[PDB]
RNA sequence: GCUAAACCUAGCCCCAAACCCCACCUUACUACCAAACCUUAGCCAAACCAUUUACAUAAAGUAUAGGCGAUA
RNA sequence: GCUACCUAAGAACAGCUAAAAGAGCACACCCGUCUAUGUAGCAAAAUAGUGGGAAGAUUUAUAGGUAGAGGCGACAAACCUA
RNA sequence: CCUCCGCAUAAGCCUGCGUCAGCUGACAAUUAACAGCCCAAUAUCUACAAUCAACCAACAAGUCUUAUUACCCUCACUGUCAACCCAACACAGGCAUGCUCAUAAGGAAAGGUUAAAAAAAGUAAAAGGAACUCGGCAAAUCUUACCCCGCCUGUUUACCAAAAACAUCACCUCUAGCAUCACCAGUAUUAGAGGCACCGCCUUCCUUAAAUAGGGAUGGCUCCACGAGGGUUCAGCUG
RNA sequence: UUAAUUUAUUAAUGCAAACACCUGCAUUAAAAAUUUCGGUUGGGGCG
């Protein structure tokens, strides 16, 4: 019954965790700030 | 999955490869007051109508060439018709859509997990032409059924993909203009419009002459063959049972000011490999070389008026069922 | 922002606290400015205006620290710049009046070069020695031909 | 929540607007009013509250002719259309408003009373006391705020100096100047109480949405309890 | 679900594959009825010279001499080209030598240039 | 009340920073830097002026500068017209006296059975239903789709007639064309722009209906009026528009005259097609229209009684029920609400067939009325053909 | 005798010194349309917890503070 | 991106019986009454049969909203990525 | 021999049974007409559902722009493969839509053997027919009648409870006289909250052979219909 | 929750303060917030 939590959409995908929104906020800034220090190689989704 | 055969197309030698797909032999050649009026209609699409908007050359097929057409076709259907009886009782339709859909070949599924299995190739006409008109009575046929040509169908080695041409699943249709229950069911003449994407001026900038000519003689082969298939198929004959008698239908294709007239006869329905194997009739195409009606039209006067082209569409019009 | 214990005892529960300014709307005339501004203001600053005679004075005597407010050093810049330069448009066609302005308000006059930095902030600051320094290059061309001309006279004189 | 009101029509027309349900969030998104959301799509017919709305370049008392009395999915009471010189408009339609019927629009207080007909609209001076008024105005050119429902009707009970008691449908008596402007006879659809709605689903239909926790505080809905007095504790809860 | 994979136009559903491109330039605009309007001075007209006649050939005999390189400057630039000029008539306005003030007004403009390649 | 709540209006831009208040000094802004930045004064831009000219990023300068601008306000009736008051405010607008059912002179013209088309009814039914069922490979066409089939379908049907009558070579139906007329109604300048289609034009003026004694009579005849609604209403009261009378041709067009305007309410829904009575009013306006363009044309742009009336017919239907028109339009003298008054006849609701089934009704599996038209009726057709017929 | 066992530098730790072409904020990496600032809290200690505690050297753990207690 | 509720604009509902139905029987579809199996399973809640609804307060695709003492909730302390 | 299967579109995925030579590597491939990517503005416009739309039937009241001014250049760009996606898996699960209603499409339940027990699924069964059992659970077969609870259709503890619990029309009580972000573009026949429950009327015997079972001798009643609710029962049916 | 401690915050009022709005200070509420659940004995009790 679970675990088919994930329900693949590019669109929700981008609206929610992409760039732009991440630079929306100081939070989501400071998200990727976050992520460019440890070195991710993917700062956002 | 179906090729989407289109008749009016751009695709180059489009012609041989609707030939091909419709075991058609192209031929070349054939099997006052109303030039007045074919002057009148003209000045009012071009001069004497006031457009209240601007008429652009991208809409000039549209707003312009398309009224005039059906002005010629209506107009002439009304004054031939007491030349032609069977012209009175005639449906003329404007833009009445003619579907047809037939199988042709086989080929083996190159990929998939249908890999290696055989598939007929299935292939539709969606046509909408500008006019046609549609009797009670069959026309009369041009050649004997079984009527051996010496010319042979061209032969295409490539699949129909590497013409541009794409496979599409839709709603699979036979139509001639209208349902099986119309008793005007047998085609007479049909009247095609060129669209401004197929404009001769932009087929001379991009390839040779040869393709105007090629265009043509391409969506008289595609519309005719799927207008005479619809025919017979109303009347009840298919792949299996083939038709008894030729079905026979003409068509001009204009672009608005080149006129081109062809005749086709369908004798075979069966197309599919199964029922072609042993089957030698083949359908057939007469046509003639694009002509201009006018040279040209400055103000209110239209300049070297052809009445061979005009003579042409009255004989179209004046043909009989007997 | 601070704190308060309840009911003043600190064996009692600690409380957030803020205590604000009550702000008033008034309208004051400037002087050297020549214009009235309706500024939202404390009862300190009045008292602190009254204490120095007048708007003008209080900008011009209050520093950076106690005036605290970018309108106010901007005040300050415009009557110290307007001190500076004797602007005649001070009261124009009344050049006496101008004069005795002035005069009321001498003690406080700095050099023009000062005045245009008093109240700036860093980034201002910044921005305007960029913008003071900001040239377009010249071209090399006039630079070769200058040089290349003084080569020349070197060598006739020579 | 990028919540932007549908309200954003600035010019009245007649055509209905389409307009988007709530479903009884704020802008914020959060849930302000419960037992709201779904039902049929509506579309909004702008009502033109001030009866007296000279036309444009006209003035003084004027006329208009019912085009139609059609129902309103927004209100309890139907609407009427109404069309005078060259403009047409909606209004709430009276309890005997008909198709093809005449109105009166005036701002005329004469010194005696007007003849009081049902549907048309006078300043509350000029009307005799204990007629039956609705869309009645707070202040003169405010536009009809009261008496509006179905069926209602309030009683111009009272007229000294310039200030009319007018008996709003809740029985309280409201000030208002007599130059305000009412209209005459009971609001329309007066059978709106009898309504029954028979189903749940007819609820449901008109947007009405079973909600619970309608009260987002600590322990939910909590009755007034009268806190006992020092000397009243000793009694509040005498054991059996 | 993948982060790592570029993001290209075969990936979205069909409002992103259709709007994202692969970096072709723009050669016209979109009307009402998505009709696209191809405008010709947008479309990079290939000036390619006759090459009849040429000499110069893809490859150089290795029997040329080496040289050394010595990169043009501004200041070569203006030696080999106006400082002649400038000498013989000031032994004898500098629009008449070449220098033009501003690059207004030229179809190929220096800065910010304004031609391909 | 104020239609437009608060948050839904523009907001107000922010306040002006205070060092832009203060005389004598440079307020330093992020100008320079060519993008925001939160801590410098926000630059007073000026108005940018080379954009809103460019093709494709176009303004259209304010109504006031349009060259047709005219103070005075014309009253515009465009095909998406709706009267309120239909065929009375038509009436009114274009001073015509009412005359129900068609002229004997038209409806003389089907009644020898020699201009009865051959299988007329066996080819009437076959229009009709090829309009309504076999029209497209779709089981139910729509209104949009089996109107101008259906209208052009007769019209053939009509011309068929060539045969009895060779005058029907001197005609041919013009479609898109736009006509344009204005005329005074008690100092209101009212304009019709007749756009519509299917203009049956002929080389030959119809003959008038009304004779000079009828028309002299029409004077009795008292305009009726309609109060509190205004005969503007509905109308597009505009102040951007011109004077000119347009019949739609350029000068020296074959076909001059008009014959019939074919009017279509195609609209699938039926708020968006006209009700009978303003598509009456409709076509009264057009051929109003049509007939005061030719009288303008020809006897000049003189307020006058016409010595020869100029007579246009009109068809207006919605596929099933049509609504037959003839309007003699014998004055231009409209300003007046006194005098000769011009004439219409008019017959309503002509239902060439009442319902048809697209599909076999079954009830309890058994079919009760079979598929296609049930209802019809060969009256309205002949009165459509005596229309055509008139004047040949 | 299989699996395995082993290995030594890849680097790292702590100090000192020294102050260190094109594309991309729209769905990022897509050529081109009319707006920041604002007390940390709490764990924890007090054997619970509630005020409180808990974010060069020497003078000196001194003066002081503190449910005058933990402690500071 | 589950789920709860909501917003926008979509879509689906055979056949029979009955007539404009929160109507009957019953497909698709939704659910999950009872039984058996399974219980590191095909499955971190399934399978088979049986059963409830199946034109509605229905089901459902798409995009958007409400966020943690908060949301949402036809209150089960239900749900808010097992 | 088998399949609510199959083919497409959408969404998702992203080369993931094409060729070649040794799972790896190399090589190849999806070609726009389908689809996406639009629109020059200012204003003024736009009461009249849909349901074959014609009657008929309503209520829940239901995607509805021309004039003027600018403007002529034209078919670019992108998706196009597969045996595929979400479930850690070559997962019996989840998975929208259009057509095919048994397939013209798609597939293979048995690796070989033997024929033990126990276990699962199924079929048949003498006589009997509920004696089983907490209970007719399951199965087989047709049915009767009656009680308790809840009026009803609905909702709920995703994953042990589907119910008498929750909601529900109906009714009662309390609060509110009012506009530009919910309530509401509403106004006391309205809105919010709570309670209650459709509705309507008044104030020892029987059953069995045996019966801890069942049925009967504001409040008090009235159960029309409905129910995978909880009990009892005739008849039938049955491993 | 009628356990203890608070009212910071809102809502009311009152007093000052500026001449509807706002600041400070009190009081009363609402809403909450923080924190605690002594020990020994007693199975059919009411300590
Ligand atoms: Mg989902
Ligand atoms: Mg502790
Ligand atoms: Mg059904
Ligand atoms: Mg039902
Ligand atoms: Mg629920
Ligand atoms: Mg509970
Ligand atoms: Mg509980
Ligand atoms: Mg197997
Ligand atoms: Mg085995
Ligand atoms: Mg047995
Ligand atoms: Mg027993
Ligand atoms: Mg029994
Ligand atoms: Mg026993
Ligand atoms: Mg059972
Ligand atoms: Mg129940
Ligand atoms: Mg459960
Ligand atoms: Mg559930
Ligand atoms: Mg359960
Ligand atoms: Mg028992
Ligand atoms: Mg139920």
């Amino acid at each position: 019954a679970r675990g088919n939590e994930y329900q693949p959409s590019n669109i929700k995908r981008k609206n929610k965790h992409g760039w732009v929104r991440r630079l929306s906020t100081p939070a989501g800034v400071q998200v990727i700030l976050r992520r460019m220090l440890k070195g991710r190689k993917s700062l956002s989704h | 999955m179906k090729y989407m055969v289109y008749p009016q197309t751009f695709a180059l030698n489009a012609d041989r490869w609707y030939q091909y797909f419709t075991k058609t032999v192209f031929l070349s050649g054939l099997p006052a007051a109303l030039r007045a009026v074919a002057c009148d209609c003209l000045l009012q699409e071009h001069f004497y109508l006031r457009r209240r908007r601007r008429v652009h050359r991208y809409e000039e097929s549209e707003v312009i060439s398309l009224p005039f057409l059906d002005q010629l076709v209506s107009t002439l259907v009304g004054l031939l018709s007491p030349h032609n009886p069977a012209l009175a009782a005639a449906a003329l339709d404007y833009r009445c859509p003619v579907h047809f859909y037939w199988v042709r070949g086989e080929e083996i599924i190159p990929r998939g997990h249908r890999r290696g299995r055989i598939d007929d190739l299935r292939y539709q006409i969606d046509d909408k032409p500008n006019n046609q008109i549609r009797i009670s009575k069959q026309l009369a046929e041009f050649v004997p059924l079984d009527y051996s040509v010496p010319i042979e169908i061209p032969t295409i080695k490539c699949k129909p993909d590497k013409l541009p041409l794409f496979k599409r699943q839709y709603e699979n249709h036979i139509f001639v203009g209208s349902k099986t229950a119309d008793p005007c069911c047998y085609g007479h003449t049909q009247f095609h419009l060129l669209p401004d994407k197929l404009r001769r001026e932009r087929l001379l900038r991009q390839n040779c002459a040869d393709q105007i000519e090629v265009v043509f003689r391409a969506n008289a082969i595609a519309s005719l063959f799927a207008w005479t298939g619809a025919q017979a198929m109303y009347q009840g004959f298919w792949s299996e049972a083939d038709v008894t008698r030729p079905f026979v239908s003409q068509a001009v294709i204009t672009d608005g000011k080149y006129f081109s007239f062809f005749c086709y006869q369908l004798n075979t329905l069966a197309l599919t490999t199964q029922a072609d194997q042993n089957n030698p009739r083949k359908n057939i195409c007469w046509g003639t070389q694009s002509k201009p009606l006018y040279e040209t039209i400055e103000d209110n006067d239209v300049k070297g008026f052809n009445d061979d082209v005009l003579l042409q569409i009255v004989h179209f019009l004046l043909n009989r069922p007997k | 922002l601070g704190q308060i214990y309840a009911n003043n005892d600190k064996l009692s529960k600690r409380l957030k606290k803020v205590w604000k300014p009550q702000l008033f709307e008034r309208e004051f005339y400037s002087e050297i400015l020549d214009k009235k501004f309706t500024v939202t203001v404390t009862m300190r600053t009045l008292d602190l205006i009254d204490e120095a005679y007048g708007l003008d004075f209080y900008i011009l005597k209050t520093p950076k620290e106690d005036l605290c407010s970018k309108f106010g050093m901007d005040l300050k810049r415009g009557m110290l710049l307007r001190l500076a330069r004797q602007d005649p448009q001070l009261h124009p066609e009344d050049p006496e009046r101008r004069a005795a302005i002035y005069d009321k308000y001498k003690e406080f006059a700095i050099p023009e070069e000062e005045a245009e930095w008093v109240g700036l902030t860093l980034e201002e600051a910044i921005e305007k020695q960029r913008l003071l320094e900001e040239k377009d290059p010249v071209p090399l061309f006039k630079i070769y031909v200058a040089e290349l001309i003084q080569q020349l006279q070197q060598q006739a004189l020579s | 929540a990028n919540f932007v009101s549908w309200k954003s029509r600035t010019k009245y027309t007649i055509t209905p607007v389409k307009m988007r349900k709530s479903g009884g969030r704020d802008h914020t998104g959060r849930i302000r009013v419960h037992g709201i959301g779904g039902g049929h799509k509506q579309r909004y017919r702008m009502i033109d509250f001030l009866r007296f709305r000279p036309e444009e370049t006209k003035s003084g008392p004027f006329e208009e002719k019912v085009i139609q009395v059609r129902y309103d999915p927004c209100r309890s009471a139907d609407i009427a259309l109404v069309a005078g010189g060259s403009r047409k408009r909606w209004i709430i339609a009276t309890e005997n408003m008909q198709a093809g019927d005449t109105i009166l629009n005036s701002n005329h207080i004469g010194r005696m009373a007007v003849a009081a007909r049902e549907g048309d609209a006078h300043p509350l001076g000029a009307l005799p006391v204990g007629t039956l008024i609705n869309n009645v105005e707070s202040e003169p050119g405010r536009g009809a705020q009261y008496i509006r429902a179905a069926g209602t009707c309030g009683v111009l009970l009272r007229k000294v100096n310039g200030t009319a008691i007018i008996q709003l449908p809740s029985k309280r008596q409201m000030q208002v100047l007599e130059t305000c402007v009412a209209t005459v006879g009971r609001v329309s659809n007066v059978d709106h109480n009898k309504r029954v709605i028979g189903k749940a689903g007819r609820n449901r239909w008109l947007g009405k949405r079973p909600n619970s926790g309608r009260w987002h505080r600590k322990g939910g809905w909590a009755g007034r309890k009268i806190r006992p007095l020092p000397p009243m504790k000793s009694y509040v809860k005498l054991p059996s | 679900a993948d982060r790592m994979s570029k993001w290209t136009s075969k990936r979205g559903p069909r409002s992103f594959r259709g709007r994202k491109g692969r970096g072709a330039k723009g050669i016209g605009f979109l009307t009402s009825g998505w009709r696209f309007v191809q405008i010709k001075e947008m479309v990079p007209e290939f000036v390619v010279p006759d090459l009849t006649g040429f000499k110069l050939k893809p490859y150089v005999s290795y029997l040329a001499p080496e040289s050394e390189e010595t990169p043009l400057t501004a200041a070569q630039l203006f030696s080999e080209a106006v400082a002649p000029a400038i000498e013989k008539d000031f032994k004898d306005n500098l629009e008449k030598y070449g220098f033009e003030p501003t690059q207004e007004g030229k179809l190929f403009q220096l800065y910010p240039r304004n031609f391909l390649r | 009340y104020e239609w437009g709540v608060r948050s839904t209006r523009k907001s107000e831009p922010p306040p002006l920073d205070r060092v832009y208040e203060i005389p004598g000094l440079e307020p330093i802004t992020f100008a320079g830097k060519m993008h925001f930045v939160p801590w410098l004064a926000r630059p007073i831009f000026p108005p940018w002026d080379r954009g809103y000219k460019d093709p494709r990023f176009y303004r259209s300068p304010p109504l006031h500068e349009h060259p047709l601008y005219k103070d005075q306000a014309c009253y515009i009736f465009h095909h998406r017209c709706r009267l309120l008051e239909g065929v009375k405010q038509a009436l009114w607008l274009t001073k015509t006296k009412l005359i129900e059912g068609l002229p004997e002179k038209v409806l003389s013209l089907v009644d020898d059975p020699r201009n009865h088309i051959e299988n007329q009814d066996e080819c009437v039914l076959n229009v009709i239903s090829h309009a309504r069922l076999w029209q497209t490979t779709e089981e139910i066409p729509k209104r949009e789709t089996y109107c101008p089939v259906i209208v052009d379908n007769l019209i053939q049907l009509c011309k068929s007639q060539i045969l009895k009558h060779p005058s029907l070579a001197r005609r041919i139906c013009v479609q898109n064309s736009t006509f344009s007329a204005t005329w005074n109604r008690e100092s209101l300048l009212l304009q019709v722009r007749g756009s519509g289609g299917a203009r049956l034009s002929t080389k030959d003026p119809l003959p008038t209906i009304a004779s000079r004694e009828e028309i002299e009579a029409t004077k009795n005849h008292v305009l009726e009026t309609f109060y509190p609604i205004s005969p503007i209403i509905d109308l597009h009261e505009c102040n951007i528009y011109d004077v000119k009378n347009d019949t739609g041709f350029q000068e020296g067009y074959p076909y001059p005259y008009p014959h019939t305007l074919y009017l279509l309410d195609k609209a699938n829904l039926r708020p968006h097609r006209l009700q009978p009575d303003q598509l009456r009013a409709k076509m009264i306006l057009f051929a109003f229209g049509s007939a005061l363009a030719q009288a303008r044309l020809l006897y000049g742009n003189d307020a006058k009684v016409l010595e020869q009336p100029v007579v246009v017919q009109s068809v207006g239907t919605d596929g099933r029920v049509f609504h037959f028109l003839v309007f003699q339009l014998n004055t231009t003298d409209l300003d007046c609400n006194e005098g000769v008054k011009n004439l219409a006849w008019v017959d309503s609701d002509q239902l060439l067939y009442q319902h048809f089934w697209c599909l076999p009704v079954i009830k309890k599996r058994v079919v009760v009325e079979p598929v296609g038209p049930v209802g019809f009726k060969p009256e309205t057709f002949r009165k459509f053909l005596a229309l055509y017929l008139h004047g040949a």
